DNA sequence: TCTACCGATAAGCACAACTACCTCTCCT
RNA sequence: AGGAGAGGUAG
DNA sequence: TTGTGCTTATCGGTAGA
């Protein structure tokens, strides 16, 4: 069981070990029936807020990544937004990124 | 218009946990509740008496919505 | 300060060029001893990050740093389409001439690019057919001709192959000069991004992400470019996305398609024909250590709180059961009724039922309406 | 430093061993025995195949 | 043996069908483009009632179920196992040679 | 350049206090006081005192997080812009040796440096220094006309920081 | 065939980095149309719950 | 378009309105008040019809830009010499004579008894 | 009478060969 | 603290 | 080792100018 613990060093979920008070694995097949069951705040919160969560702030003028946020492309802009992904996602991001692929993000607020 | 004119199971369930989620916030209630201390059971009653002020918003997939409300849709 | 929140949609993919490299990366210092800089990522042997604040790994994230290369190098992900097209556009005419006429005694050549069979390098490496090596050596000609590979410009990049006279590694600065007099609108057809043609930068990873020893030999470099471009072209591979365990479509599911969650109890399951179906027992034990977010900030489980039941693996839908925590005296096991081992597909001898308790009132609310047992007494796949 | 008990791990001191090798490493060894009475999730099994677990 | 063949043929059918799901105007409709798979349900009924239930994975969790709880045995040398036949069936585009 | 222009803002209402539809509009206008009294600043906007005219709202969107509901309103209000060779007039609080304070209101703060007014020695004989060298006397609550220039802006306070500047005509108090 | 570009989901289905590697060559847009592009950044499906809305007024 | 006048008018309108309800049960904040008091009592005029009206007449009779208007009604010169040594735009132009200019100085001068 | 792309065959070159869990023992 | 080699449990 | 997809590479091939 399982109610708050460490994370793991390379991705923010919980260990895998039992004596560290690990977590249960949320697999393909149990994401899978809960859609065809049709409860999405169960699959969300699952996913993003008892799992792996944090933010990214993506420039609102140019289409690009910013680390208050700055991004370096263009000039200081008081337009910037942030976005609630899982830190896979930014993961993932810093990994296309080193691969040599960018990517652009143009939010709807 | 063109449409079922029937509330669905998930819009049903959305629109509860919506309105249990705003009491459970100490939000004042609408209808009047007698011995009743949990959130979810204020909010169903609310849903059979069809006094909650919310409107539904059914996206089509051509792009457009049509605009619904709560007391218009009936509830098997 | 304080920035808006927005919705995230339209994600867009580029190969990223050099301008780009250079504006991402903060404080990207070209020093062969600084990778593990203290201006990148918290676990740096300083405890003290430049560009953020003071903190447990939580609130820094990954930045990134960019070296810079004394030439330009080509980039390997566009060394097919360059390849391409010079096999097609003359090296001599810049057309759609010697290299042309059959007549001229000139064969023609074919541009390809090897994988690690000579030199180990993924490079431009032009080969002339030697269908047409024959029927030069059938008509009395023995040797190419000295002034067959006058249109390469002298390179100092170029060092000891001594290979063949046949064959030639074109050098970065030659793949310019050739590309030059071509219309651009030939070039643009075949390479859509013509931005990242140029690849005069490599970015390292964070220190807070993870290869560090080929970042750390690319600082110092000099003298001929293939080798650098085959240090690149090694060090890429080395992403955890490329295929070799937590690499690739492993790496893929478990980090963004299978995620573990907080709340979560697994423990073994026994029989109990005395509680009700729609109820699942709950030890006293662990119950009391459960805690559960109720709004007035953590409550224990009791009765009436709803814990969503799966079995591993979960072969249909309705291996997602809603059951009612009911506390009983046993311990150190869940107690379950005999009838409903059926949607479960399992039987008490070891099965180990893994239950997800909800903590946001919505997602409880949800739960019993459309995943409770009274909700899934029609079997969808039969009807029965 | 100094070795914590994890979550799971508990018992009664029953003896400590102190050793090292030839090259002059120490190693020290602590036994702990705890009894095992059967629980309801215990499982058992027969001499012919029979598998099951503690019902009741 | 044969343990990986339900699994992978589950995982494959619903990376197919997860996206297909009914629509308010009574039409099925895939979530990538708003493909129309179906002009009308071809239920034999009885209620129409379903709308913003997702009908292509729960076809694809019925047939999971079907293979999970079917035998690897094979019949014969001949014949082939009831999975091995249900492989066979679900995979059209494969056997084009 | 006091051009009262239109400005929408996405105000959140807590889930603490809705009812009383027939007396709605009551719990609207508290909650838009709340929304620019938390902020009570701005880049290079200026200022808002209060909303005057209400033009007219939008509907309300709903967040699943701590019982939070948004509403767009867009209205007009009073706003303010330095613009570059604007006469202005102010008060001065106090006198010192560098940096003579000027007070044009308490929404911003003014500065006056060396190189803006004619050259003069500072008057240490009395207690507070005098400047009529050039037969102007120029104490606190006397309205002196200056010009101004670009302004400049802070991180967290982002105060509208200016620097005055009594080179033009009609200098001193009127 | 469709003309409906889904680099993610292709990605998650096999081959990562070459499905990757060819949408950034090919310079295609995500549109984040698919359930599990949505699930993965933190976005509902909007199959079951999700596809409508609700407005106060 | 408040400059001096019908700024001070509506001010006294949240003051009025001040005095009825003053209860809150929410947080207010002291400076924006401040700021109110302490900044309108600089120039007031007298009446709102006639002082807006006779403003805005020479944007219509003679060209002014918008912002023009504002520096130069705000600074309120008291003479010729000071119009043409404030602004720069005014430098080396014969658009408008300078007798209609003290023509309205002393029009501007009548209003402000 | 000498060239163009065009049908079938060899030869590398890739991905893929199930979920959900538990221990121990060895490096680095 | 992190990885590789074996054995084991459930469908 | 296999089991299929997948991209170079060679044998001839007939048709039209
Ligand atoms: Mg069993
Ligand atoms: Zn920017
Ligand atoms: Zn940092
Ligand atoms: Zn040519």
């Amino acid at each position: 069981f399982r109610n708050t613990g460490p994370v793991h060093p390379l991705t923010r979920q919980p260990v895998a070990d039992r004596k560290r008070f690990g977590g249960i694995k949320f697999g393909e097949m149990e994401r899978d029936c809960l859609i065809a069951h049709g409860a999405s705040a169960n699959l969300h919160e699952r996913l993003f807020t008892l799992s792996d969560s944090s933010q990214m702030h993506i420039c609102r003028k140019c289409k690009t990544y910013a680390n208050g946020p700055y991004c370096r492309v263009c000039v200081s802009s008081d337009h910037v937004v942030r976005v609630y992904v899982p830190y896979g996602a930014k993961l993932l991001c810093q990994e296309l990124f080193s691969m040599g692929i960018t990517l652009n993000f143009d939010t709807k607020l | 218009r063109k449409t079922s004119k029937f509330m669905t199971k998930y819009e049903r369930a959305r629109i509860l946990g919506t309105r249990a989620l705003q009491i459970s916030m100490n939000a004042p209630v609408m209808v009047e509740l007698e011995g009743e201390t949990d959130p979810l059971e204020i909010a169903m009653k609310e849903l059979r008496q069809r006094k909650i002020p919310f409107t539904i918003r059914r996206y089509l997939p051509d792009g457009s919505f049509e605009e619904w409300g709560v007391d218009e849709l009936i509830v098997e | 300060l304080q920035v808006p929140v927005g919705t995230l949609t339209s994600i867009g993919f580029s190969i990223s060029n050099n301008n780009d490299r250079d504006k991402m990366s903060v404080l990207e210092v070209e020093a062969p001893n600084q990778v593990t800089d203290s201006r990148l990522g918290l676990p740096n042997p300083d405890s003290v990050c430049r560009t953020c604040g003071s903190k447990d790994r939580k609130v820094c994230e990954g930045h990134f740093g960019v070296i810079n290369f004394a030439y330009s190098i080509i980039n390997p992900y566009f060394l097919k389409e360059v390849a391409a097209l010079l096999n097609k556009i003359c090296p001599g005419c810049k057309y759609i001439c010697r290299y042309c006429t059959l007549n001229t005694g000139y064969p023609l050549m074919k541009f390809r690019v090897t994988t690690k069979e000579v030199f180990r390098r993924s490079g431009i490496v032009v080969e002339v057919n030697e269908e047409s090596l024959m029927k030069l050596k059938k008509r009395g000609v023995l040797t190419l001709p000295p002034d067959y590979w006058s249109f390469l410009p002298q390179d100092s990049n170029i060092d000891e192959s001594c290979l063949k006279p046949t064959r030639r590694i074109i050098t970065h600065a030659q793949v310019y000069a050739l590309l030059l007099g071509i219309d651009q609108r030939l070039i643009k057809k075949d390479i859509p991004m013509f931005n990242s043609l140029g690849l005069t930068s490599f970015p390292v990873t964070p220190n807070g992400y993870r290869r560090t020893r080929i970042y750390k030999k690319l600082v110092g470099f000099e003298g001929n470019t293939l080798e650098l471009s085959s240090r690149v072209m090694e060090c890429m591979q080395y992403s955890r996305l490329f295929s070799e365990k937590l690499c690739g479509l492993r790496f893929m599911k478990d980090v963004l398609l299978g995620k573990r969650s907080d709340h979560t109890f697994r423990t073994v399951v026994v029989g109990d024909p005395s509680l009700k179906l729609n109820e699942i027992g709950i030890p006293e034990s662990i119950a009391k250590r459960l805690q559960v977010s109720e709004h007035l900030i953590f409550r224990s489980l009791m009765d009436g709180d709803t814990v969503l039941m799966n079995r591993p693996p979960s072969i249909h839908q309705h291996s997602l059961i809603a059951m009612t925590v009911r506390i009983l005296p046993t311990t150190s096991v869940v107690s379950l009724n005999p009838i409903c081992c059926l949607p479960f597909r399992g039987d008490f001898d070891g099965d180990c039922l893994h239950g997800y308790v909800p903590q946001s009132i919505q997602a409880k609310v949800e739960l019993d309406e459309l995943v409770a047992l009274d909700k899934q007494l029609i079997n969808r796949q039969n009807g029965r | 430093h100094s070795i914590k008990l994890k979550h799971t791990e508990r018992g009664i001191v029953q003896k400590v061993v102190l050793s090292s090798n030839d090259e002059g490493k120490n190693f020290a060894a602590v036994s702990l025995r705890q009894v095992r009475s059967p629980c309801l999730g215990d499982k058992f099994s027969s001499m012919h195949g029979q598998k099951g677990v503690l019902g009741y | 043996g044969n343990a990986d063949l339900p699994g992978t043929l589950s995982r494959r059918l619903m990376f197919f069908m997860r996206d297909i799901y009914a629509a308010y105007d009574g039409t099925v409709r895939n979530s990538f483009g708003n493909q129309l798979v179906q002009f009308t349900y071809e239920t034999d009924g009885p209620v129409e009632d379903i709308t913003g239930e997702a009908l292509g994975s729960l076809s694809a969790c019925a047939l999971s179920e079907a293979a999970y709880s079917a035998l690897d045995q094979p019949i014969s040398l001949l014949e082939t196992s009831p999975l091995l036949n249900l492989k066979n069936v679900l995979e059209c585009g494969s056997k084009k040679g | 350049m006091f051009i009262k222009v239109k400005l929408p803002w996405d105000v959140t209402i807590p889930a603490e206090d809705m009812d009383t539809g027939l007396m709605l509009q009551r719990a609207i206008v508290i909650r838009l006081l709340e929304a620019f009294s938390k902020e009570k600043a701005t880049k290079d906007l200026g200022y808002l005192i209060t909303p005057t005219i209400l033009e007219n709202i939008g509907e309300g969107k709903i967040k699943e997080q701590t019982g939070e509901i948004q509403f767009p309103v867009v209205f007009n209000g009073i706003c303010f812009k330095m613009f570059k060779g604007e006469i202005v007039h102010g008060v001065v609080h106090k006198v010192h040796k560098t940096g003579v304070f000027l007070k044009s209101g308490p929404y911003e703060i003014i500065y006056l440096s060396h190189m803006k007014m004619p050259g003069y020695e500072f008057i240490p004989g009395e207690n507070p220094f005098f400047m009529n060298q050039y037969m102007s006397r120029i104490q606190i609550g006397a309205r002196v006309r200056f010009v101004v220039l670009d302004t400049e802006w802070r991180e967290a306070e982002k105060d509208f920081m200016a620097l005055a500047s009594i080179d033009g005509d009609n200098l001193g108090p009127f | 065939v469709e003309s409906t570009p889904a680099p993610f989901t292709q990605a998650c289905f096999s081959s990562p980095s070459q499905c990757f590697l060819k949408a950034a060559k090919e310079g295609v847009r995500d549109d984040l149309q698919g359930s599990i592009d949505a699930l993965a950044w933190g976005k509902v499906p909007g199959f079951g719950t999700g596809d409508q809305f609700e407005i106060i007024i | 378009c408040m400059m001096d006048c019908e700024a001070f008018q509506i001010l006294d309108g949240i003051k009025g309105q001040l005095v009825g309800l003053s209860e809150d049960p929410s947080i207010k904040i002291p400076v924006s008040y401040d700021r109110a008091l302490a900044y309108v009592e600089s120039c007031v005029h007298y009446t709102n019809p006639q002082s807006v009206r006779k403003v805005l007449e020479p944007l219509k009779t003679y060209g002014i830009s918008d912002g023009e208007m504002c520096v130069i009604a705000n600074a309120s010169s008291e003479s010729v010499d000071e119009v043409l040594a404030f602004i720069p735009s005014l430098k080396t132009k014969k658009e408008v004579i300078n007798q209609p200019l003290q023509d309205a100085l002393e029009e501007l001068s009548k209003l402000k008894k």
